């Protein structure tokens, strides 16, 4: 009742039914499922390499079939730059990727700023370009306490496409030798997952409301066995709102259906607060066994009203033929459409008025509205 | 007068219009407290702190939000205005057909048979008092479609033939007023063989008793 | 509103609050429409003070009403014609549907009462108490009401009853042969279904964001970046919902106007005899019978149509 009062911004409530809130079942536990992968990803093969390629001819290492722990680099104290785009550097271990690509090259300190999406310049345009829709992390460090003639492209007919590597040496109507040396590794983040961060798995739980993470896919809902005929390559299905309604368990290859946890509107049935502070609550389209004088109707689960067999004129409508009233306590009943009357019809019988009455009735109609004006 | 004085909800139709518009205006004003992503809902507080290249960004958010709020208000008023116009047109029709005449339209000017109406002025509207005739205290009579007399079928000119159990009379339909069946209140069409349920009675010719 | 836009995301919900009362206004507008829909139904069908019943013996002088009266051997007490009319004609994104206050059975009961009333007491029950009259006599009064003398009815009673009975039989056969007959009711159903599907599909749009899915944004970005992407989705989703509600208010107004016309016809065509040309069908109106239909009403209008005219010489006076 207090909820109704706050909803209506008043300390009094008139007779009627009001929607004040929403019922929702909360999750009990978190179900985490990742592919069973044992070996660690060869990031070190790129980062602790004896030699890095020139910027005009950068190298690419493909990372696949492995566990990608990025906290070793993030916390590693050695870098001058650790800038992530589209992802966060401290959340990378909770992500799964189709592929991870580690690009590596040598640059001068004054180009460090060019290793980014949305950039222009001699490196950004002729040697190493990132797309504006870039997802990945750029990691760079000062390597002048470690280390020769490295080249960059100075002349070209046109600019490079994202991730293009032009290593030709035609004459321009192109390369020049390289203020501290920097080593740069760019981790580009790209189906079933192939590369996942350390995240331990839990047991699969079904027929309960749970939080979940399936191979990087997150959401809340009830998991049940699916009868969907997934093809051997399909991992998940999608609805018209582009939501996930089924997944393939990454360890058991079991197809699970996802049904969002029960919820529905909550409305309060009340006589005016001038008469009584008793209320009844209707859980719209909710089953009374899910909600925890309990009357299940088509409108929803009505709790607090006593159902009776006597039919009365409708007072506060519930829906589907059911009305409620205060008679004291709150009751629920099927509404009457009026008293019955059998007319004494016969092929030779007529009824004729022998008297009459003069009646006066009232009809009220709106004619006009306040003439507001807003500057 | 006694009925209206005892029922606060009687004018709910007029009060609803007042309440809906008042609610719409209060909603519009309250939206001025929303920042819509800005550092502040108040333009003066933005301007006293930020320089133009930064101030304009914060102002842009408030303009977008406030313009959207005002557009929502106006759209709702146009829709509501259309409903009021339809009501006013109905009220004008009732004035012409219920007050300036007598209507034959069922339930157009209230329940019962319309006699007349009287308008009364009301805040933002009109109230009609409809005066109607309602039949009362009906009685069971035996009837027939026609009377058979001297080989001819007699039908009522205006009323209906009724019997009180021993005698036949002709009466007006909406008020019992039995009269002797005569040649002046019936007409003849065809013989007594065609009509289903025809009964034998005497039709009085008001000539021979004097001639 | 809140669920449609933000689902169960806390970060989105807190940003949505920065827009003030827009969700309150939208939820309120839809509530107002839902209430109107029960009002519309009540105004059309609940025009009878008492629930009238027909007699056990259907003797109406040759007039057969079995196709418009309820069929007692059916779960639904619907008439043969109503049964035909009825046979012929999101949830997890915050979009639900509320049931009508008056169920189909209850509406059928109102219709039955109106039919029993007009068959046994003519128009009297619509003005005051129901006064019984023999059906053939009621029809004779309706003939006088169109400028035809009452003996025309009585001298042709078998012919008139036969033409009436035939015409009713042809209504059922006509409806069963023409799928488009109920297009007026189907159009309402199709327009609202289309509007809801459009609203749901908009949840697949990113509106400039990196993703259409809030969970995918939140699992990747930290608040200072995540909020930017969420802001774009809120703006787009709020705009999509506002568009939906505006269209429903306009459509609701059209339905209200139709319901008001239907209620007027119930009063003037069913509870009386109309003198308004083409208000209760072509020809001279005699009487009408309502039938219940999904989300609407069907009127069967019985009219007198002149036939087989002949050329005569005339004069204004003798
Ligand atoms: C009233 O009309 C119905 C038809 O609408 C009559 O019922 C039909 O009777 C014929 C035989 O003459 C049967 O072949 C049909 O199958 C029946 N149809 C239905 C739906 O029952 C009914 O007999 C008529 N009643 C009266 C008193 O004449
Ligand atoms: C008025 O029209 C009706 C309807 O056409 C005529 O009734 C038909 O007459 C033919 C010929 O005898 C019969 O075969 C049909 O079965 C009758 N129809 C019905 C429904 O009974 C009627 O005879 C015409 N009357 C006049 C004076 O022309
Ligand atoms: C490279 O080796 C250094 C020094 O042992 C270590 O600090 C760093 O984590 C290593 N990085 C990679 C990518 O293996
Ligand atoms: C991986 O998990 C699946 C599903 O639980 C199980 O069937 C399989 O034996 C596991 N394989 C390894 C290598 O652990
Ligand atoms: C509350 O109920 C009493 C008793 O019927 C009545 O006199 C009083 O006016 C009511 N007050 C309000 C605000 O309705
Ligand atoms: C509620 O759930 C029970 C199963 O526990 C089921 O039998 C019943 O039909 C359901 N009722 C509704 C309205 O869904
Ligand atoms: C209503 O009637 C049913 C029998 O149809 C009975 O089982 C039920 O207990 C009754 N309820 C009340 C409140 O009388
Ligand atoms: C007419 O007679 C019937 C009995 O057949 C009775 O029920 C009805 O009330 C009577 N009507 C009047 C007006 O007396
Ligand atoms: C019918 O009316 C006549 C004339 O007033 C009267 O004499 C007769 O007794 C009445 N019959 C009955 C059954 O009331
Ligand atoms: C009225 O019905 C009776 C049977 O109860 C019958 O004998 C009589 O002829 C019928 N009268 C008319 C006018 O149909
Ligand atoms: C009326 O009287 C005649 C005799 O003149 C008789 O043949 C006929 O059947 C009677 N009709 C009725 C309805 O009593
Ligand atoms: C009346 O006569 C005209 C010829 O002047 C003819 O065309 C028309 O069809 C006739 N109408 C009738 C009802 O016979």
């Amino acid at each position: 009742l207090s909820e109704t009062k706050c909803t209506l911004k008043s300390f009094t409530v008139e007779k009627g039914i009001y929607q004040t809130s929403n019922f929702r079942v909360q999750p009990t536990e978190s179900i985490v499922r990742f592919p069973n992968i044992t070996n660690l990803c060869p990031f070190g093969e790129v980062f602790n390499a004896t030699r890095f390629a020139s910027v005009y001819a950068w190298n690419r290492k493909r990372i696949s079939n492995c566990v990608a722990d990025y906290s070793v680099l993030y916390n590693s104290a050695s870098f001058s730059t650790f800038k992530c785009y589209g992802v966060s550097p401290t959340k990378l271990n909770d992500l799964c990727f189709t592929n991870v690509y580690a690009d590596s090259f040598v640059i001068r300190g004054d180009w460090v700023r060019q290793i980014a999406p949305g950039q222009t310049g001699k490196i950004a345009d002729y040697n190493y370009k990132l797309p504006d829709d870039f997802t990945g992390c750029v990691i760079a460090w000062n390597s002048n306490n470690l280390d020769y003639n490295y080249l960059y492209r100075l002349f070209r007919k046109s600019n490079l496409k994202p991730f293009e590597r032009d290593i030709s040496t035609e004459i321009y109507q192109p390369l020049q030798s390289y203020y501290q040396p920097y080593r740069v590794v760019v981790l580009s983040f790209e189906a079933p997952a192939t590369v996942c961060g350390p995240k331990k798995s839990t047991n699969l739980v079904k027929n309960k409301c749970v939080n979940f993470n399936f191979n990087g896919l997150t959401g809340t809902g009830v998991l049940t066995e699916s009868n969907k005929k997934f093809l051997p390559f399909q991992q998940f299905g999608r609805d018209i709102a582009d939501t996930t309604d089924a997944v393939r368990d990454p360890q058991t290859l079991e197809i699970l259906d996802i049904t969002p946890c029960s919820f529905g509107g909550v409305s309060v049935i009340t006589p005016g607060t001038n008469t009584s502070n008793q209320v009844a609550v209707l859980y719209q389209d909710v089953n009374c066994t899910e909600v925890p004088n309990v009357f299940q109707t088509r409108a929803g689960c009505l709790i607090g009203a006593e159902h009776v067999n006597n039919s009365y004129e409708c007072d506060i409508p519930i829906g589907a033929g059911i009305c409620a009233s205060y008679q004291q306590s709150i009751i629920a009943y099927t509404m009457s459409l009026g008293a019955e009357n059998s007319v004494a019809y016969s092929n030779n019988s007529i009824a004729i008025p022998t008297n009459f009455t003069i009646s006066v009735t009232t009809e009220i109609l709106p004619v006009s509205m306040t003439k507001t004006s807003v500057d | 007068q006694d009925s209206l004085s005892s029922t606060p909800s009687a004018l709910g139709k007029l009060q609803d219009v007042v309440n809906q518009n008042a609610q719409a205006l209060n909603t519009l004003v309250k939206q001025l407290s929303s920042n819509f992503g800005a550092i502040s809902s108040v333009l003066n507080d933005i301007l006293s702190r930020l320089d133009p290249p930064e101030a304009e960004v914060q102002i842009d958010r408030l303009i977008t939000g406030r313009l959207q709020s005002l557009q929502t208000y106006v759209t709702q008023q146009l829709i509501r205005a259309a409903e009021i116009r339809a009501s006013a047109n109905l009220a004008a029709t009732k004035m012409s057909e219920c007050v300036l005449g007598q209507s034959k339209r069922v339930d157009f000017c209230g329940k019962g048979y319309h006699l007349m109406s009287f308008p009364q002025s009301a805040p933002h509207g009109v109230v009609f008092l409809h005066v109607t005739y309602v039949p009362a205290q009906e009685k069971n009579f035996t009837t027939a479609p026609a009377i058979c007399h001297d080989g001819k079928a007699h039908f009522p000119r205006e009323g209906v033939f009724v019997s009180n159990g021993t005698h036949w009379f002709v009466t007006q339909r909406n008020f019992y007023e039995p009269q002797i069946i005569t040649t002046d209140n019936t007409f003849v069409s065809g013989n007594c063989d065609v009509v289903i349920g025809i009964v034998n009675n005497t039709v009085y010719d008001p000539l021979q008793p004097e001639l | 509103c809140t669920m449609y836009i933000c689902g169960d995301s806390t970060e989105c919900s807190n940003l949505l609050l920065q827009y003030g009362s827009f969700c309150t206004q939208l939820n309120r507008a839809l509530t107002g429409i839902a209430v109107e829909q029960d009002k519309n139904t009540q105004e059309v069908f609940a025009q009878v003070k008492q629930i009238y019943k027909t007699p056990p013996i259907k003797d109406f002088g040759g007039f057969n009403f079995s196709q418009i009266l309820p069929d007692p051997s059916k779960p639904s007490k619907r008439s043969p014609i109503e049964d035909l009319l009825f046979n012929k004609v999101q949830k997890f994104n915050g979009l639900t549907v509320l049931p009508p206050l008056l169920t189909d059975e209850m509406i059928a009961q109102y219709t039955s009462a109106l039919l029993a009333g007009t068959i046994t007491s003519g128009w009297t029950f619509g003005a005051g108490p129901a006064l019984q009259i023999p059906f053939p006599m009621q029809m004779a009064y309706r003939f006088n009401g169109i400028g035809v003398t009452q003996n025309v009815l009585y001298e042709n009673q078998k012919l008139i009853a036969n033409q009436f009975n035939s015409a009713i039989g042809k209504i059922q056969d006509s409806l069963s042969s023409t799928p488009s007959a109920l297009g007026k009711l189907q159009d309402v159903v199709n327009q609202n279904a289309q509007a809801l599907n459009t609203l749901v599909k908009q949840l697949s749009s990113n509106f400039g964001a990196i993703s259409s899915v809030l969970n995918d944004i939140l699992s990747r970005l930290d608040p200072p970046e995540a909020e930017v992407q969420i802001d774009r989705l809120i703006t787009g989703r709020l705009q999509s919902l506002q568009t939906y509600v505006t269209q429903q208010l306009i459509r609701a107004a059209e339905i209200r106007a139709s319901a008001n016309l239907a209620a007027t016809k119930m009063s003037e065509c069913v509870l009386g005899q109309s003198k308004r040309v083409d208000f209760c069908g072509k020809g001279y109106h005699l009487m009408s019978f309502p039938q219940s239909a999904p989300h609407g009403v069907v009127f069967l209008h019985v009219t007198y149509v002149p036939a087989q005219e002949k050329n005569f010489t005339t004069a204004p006076a003798i």
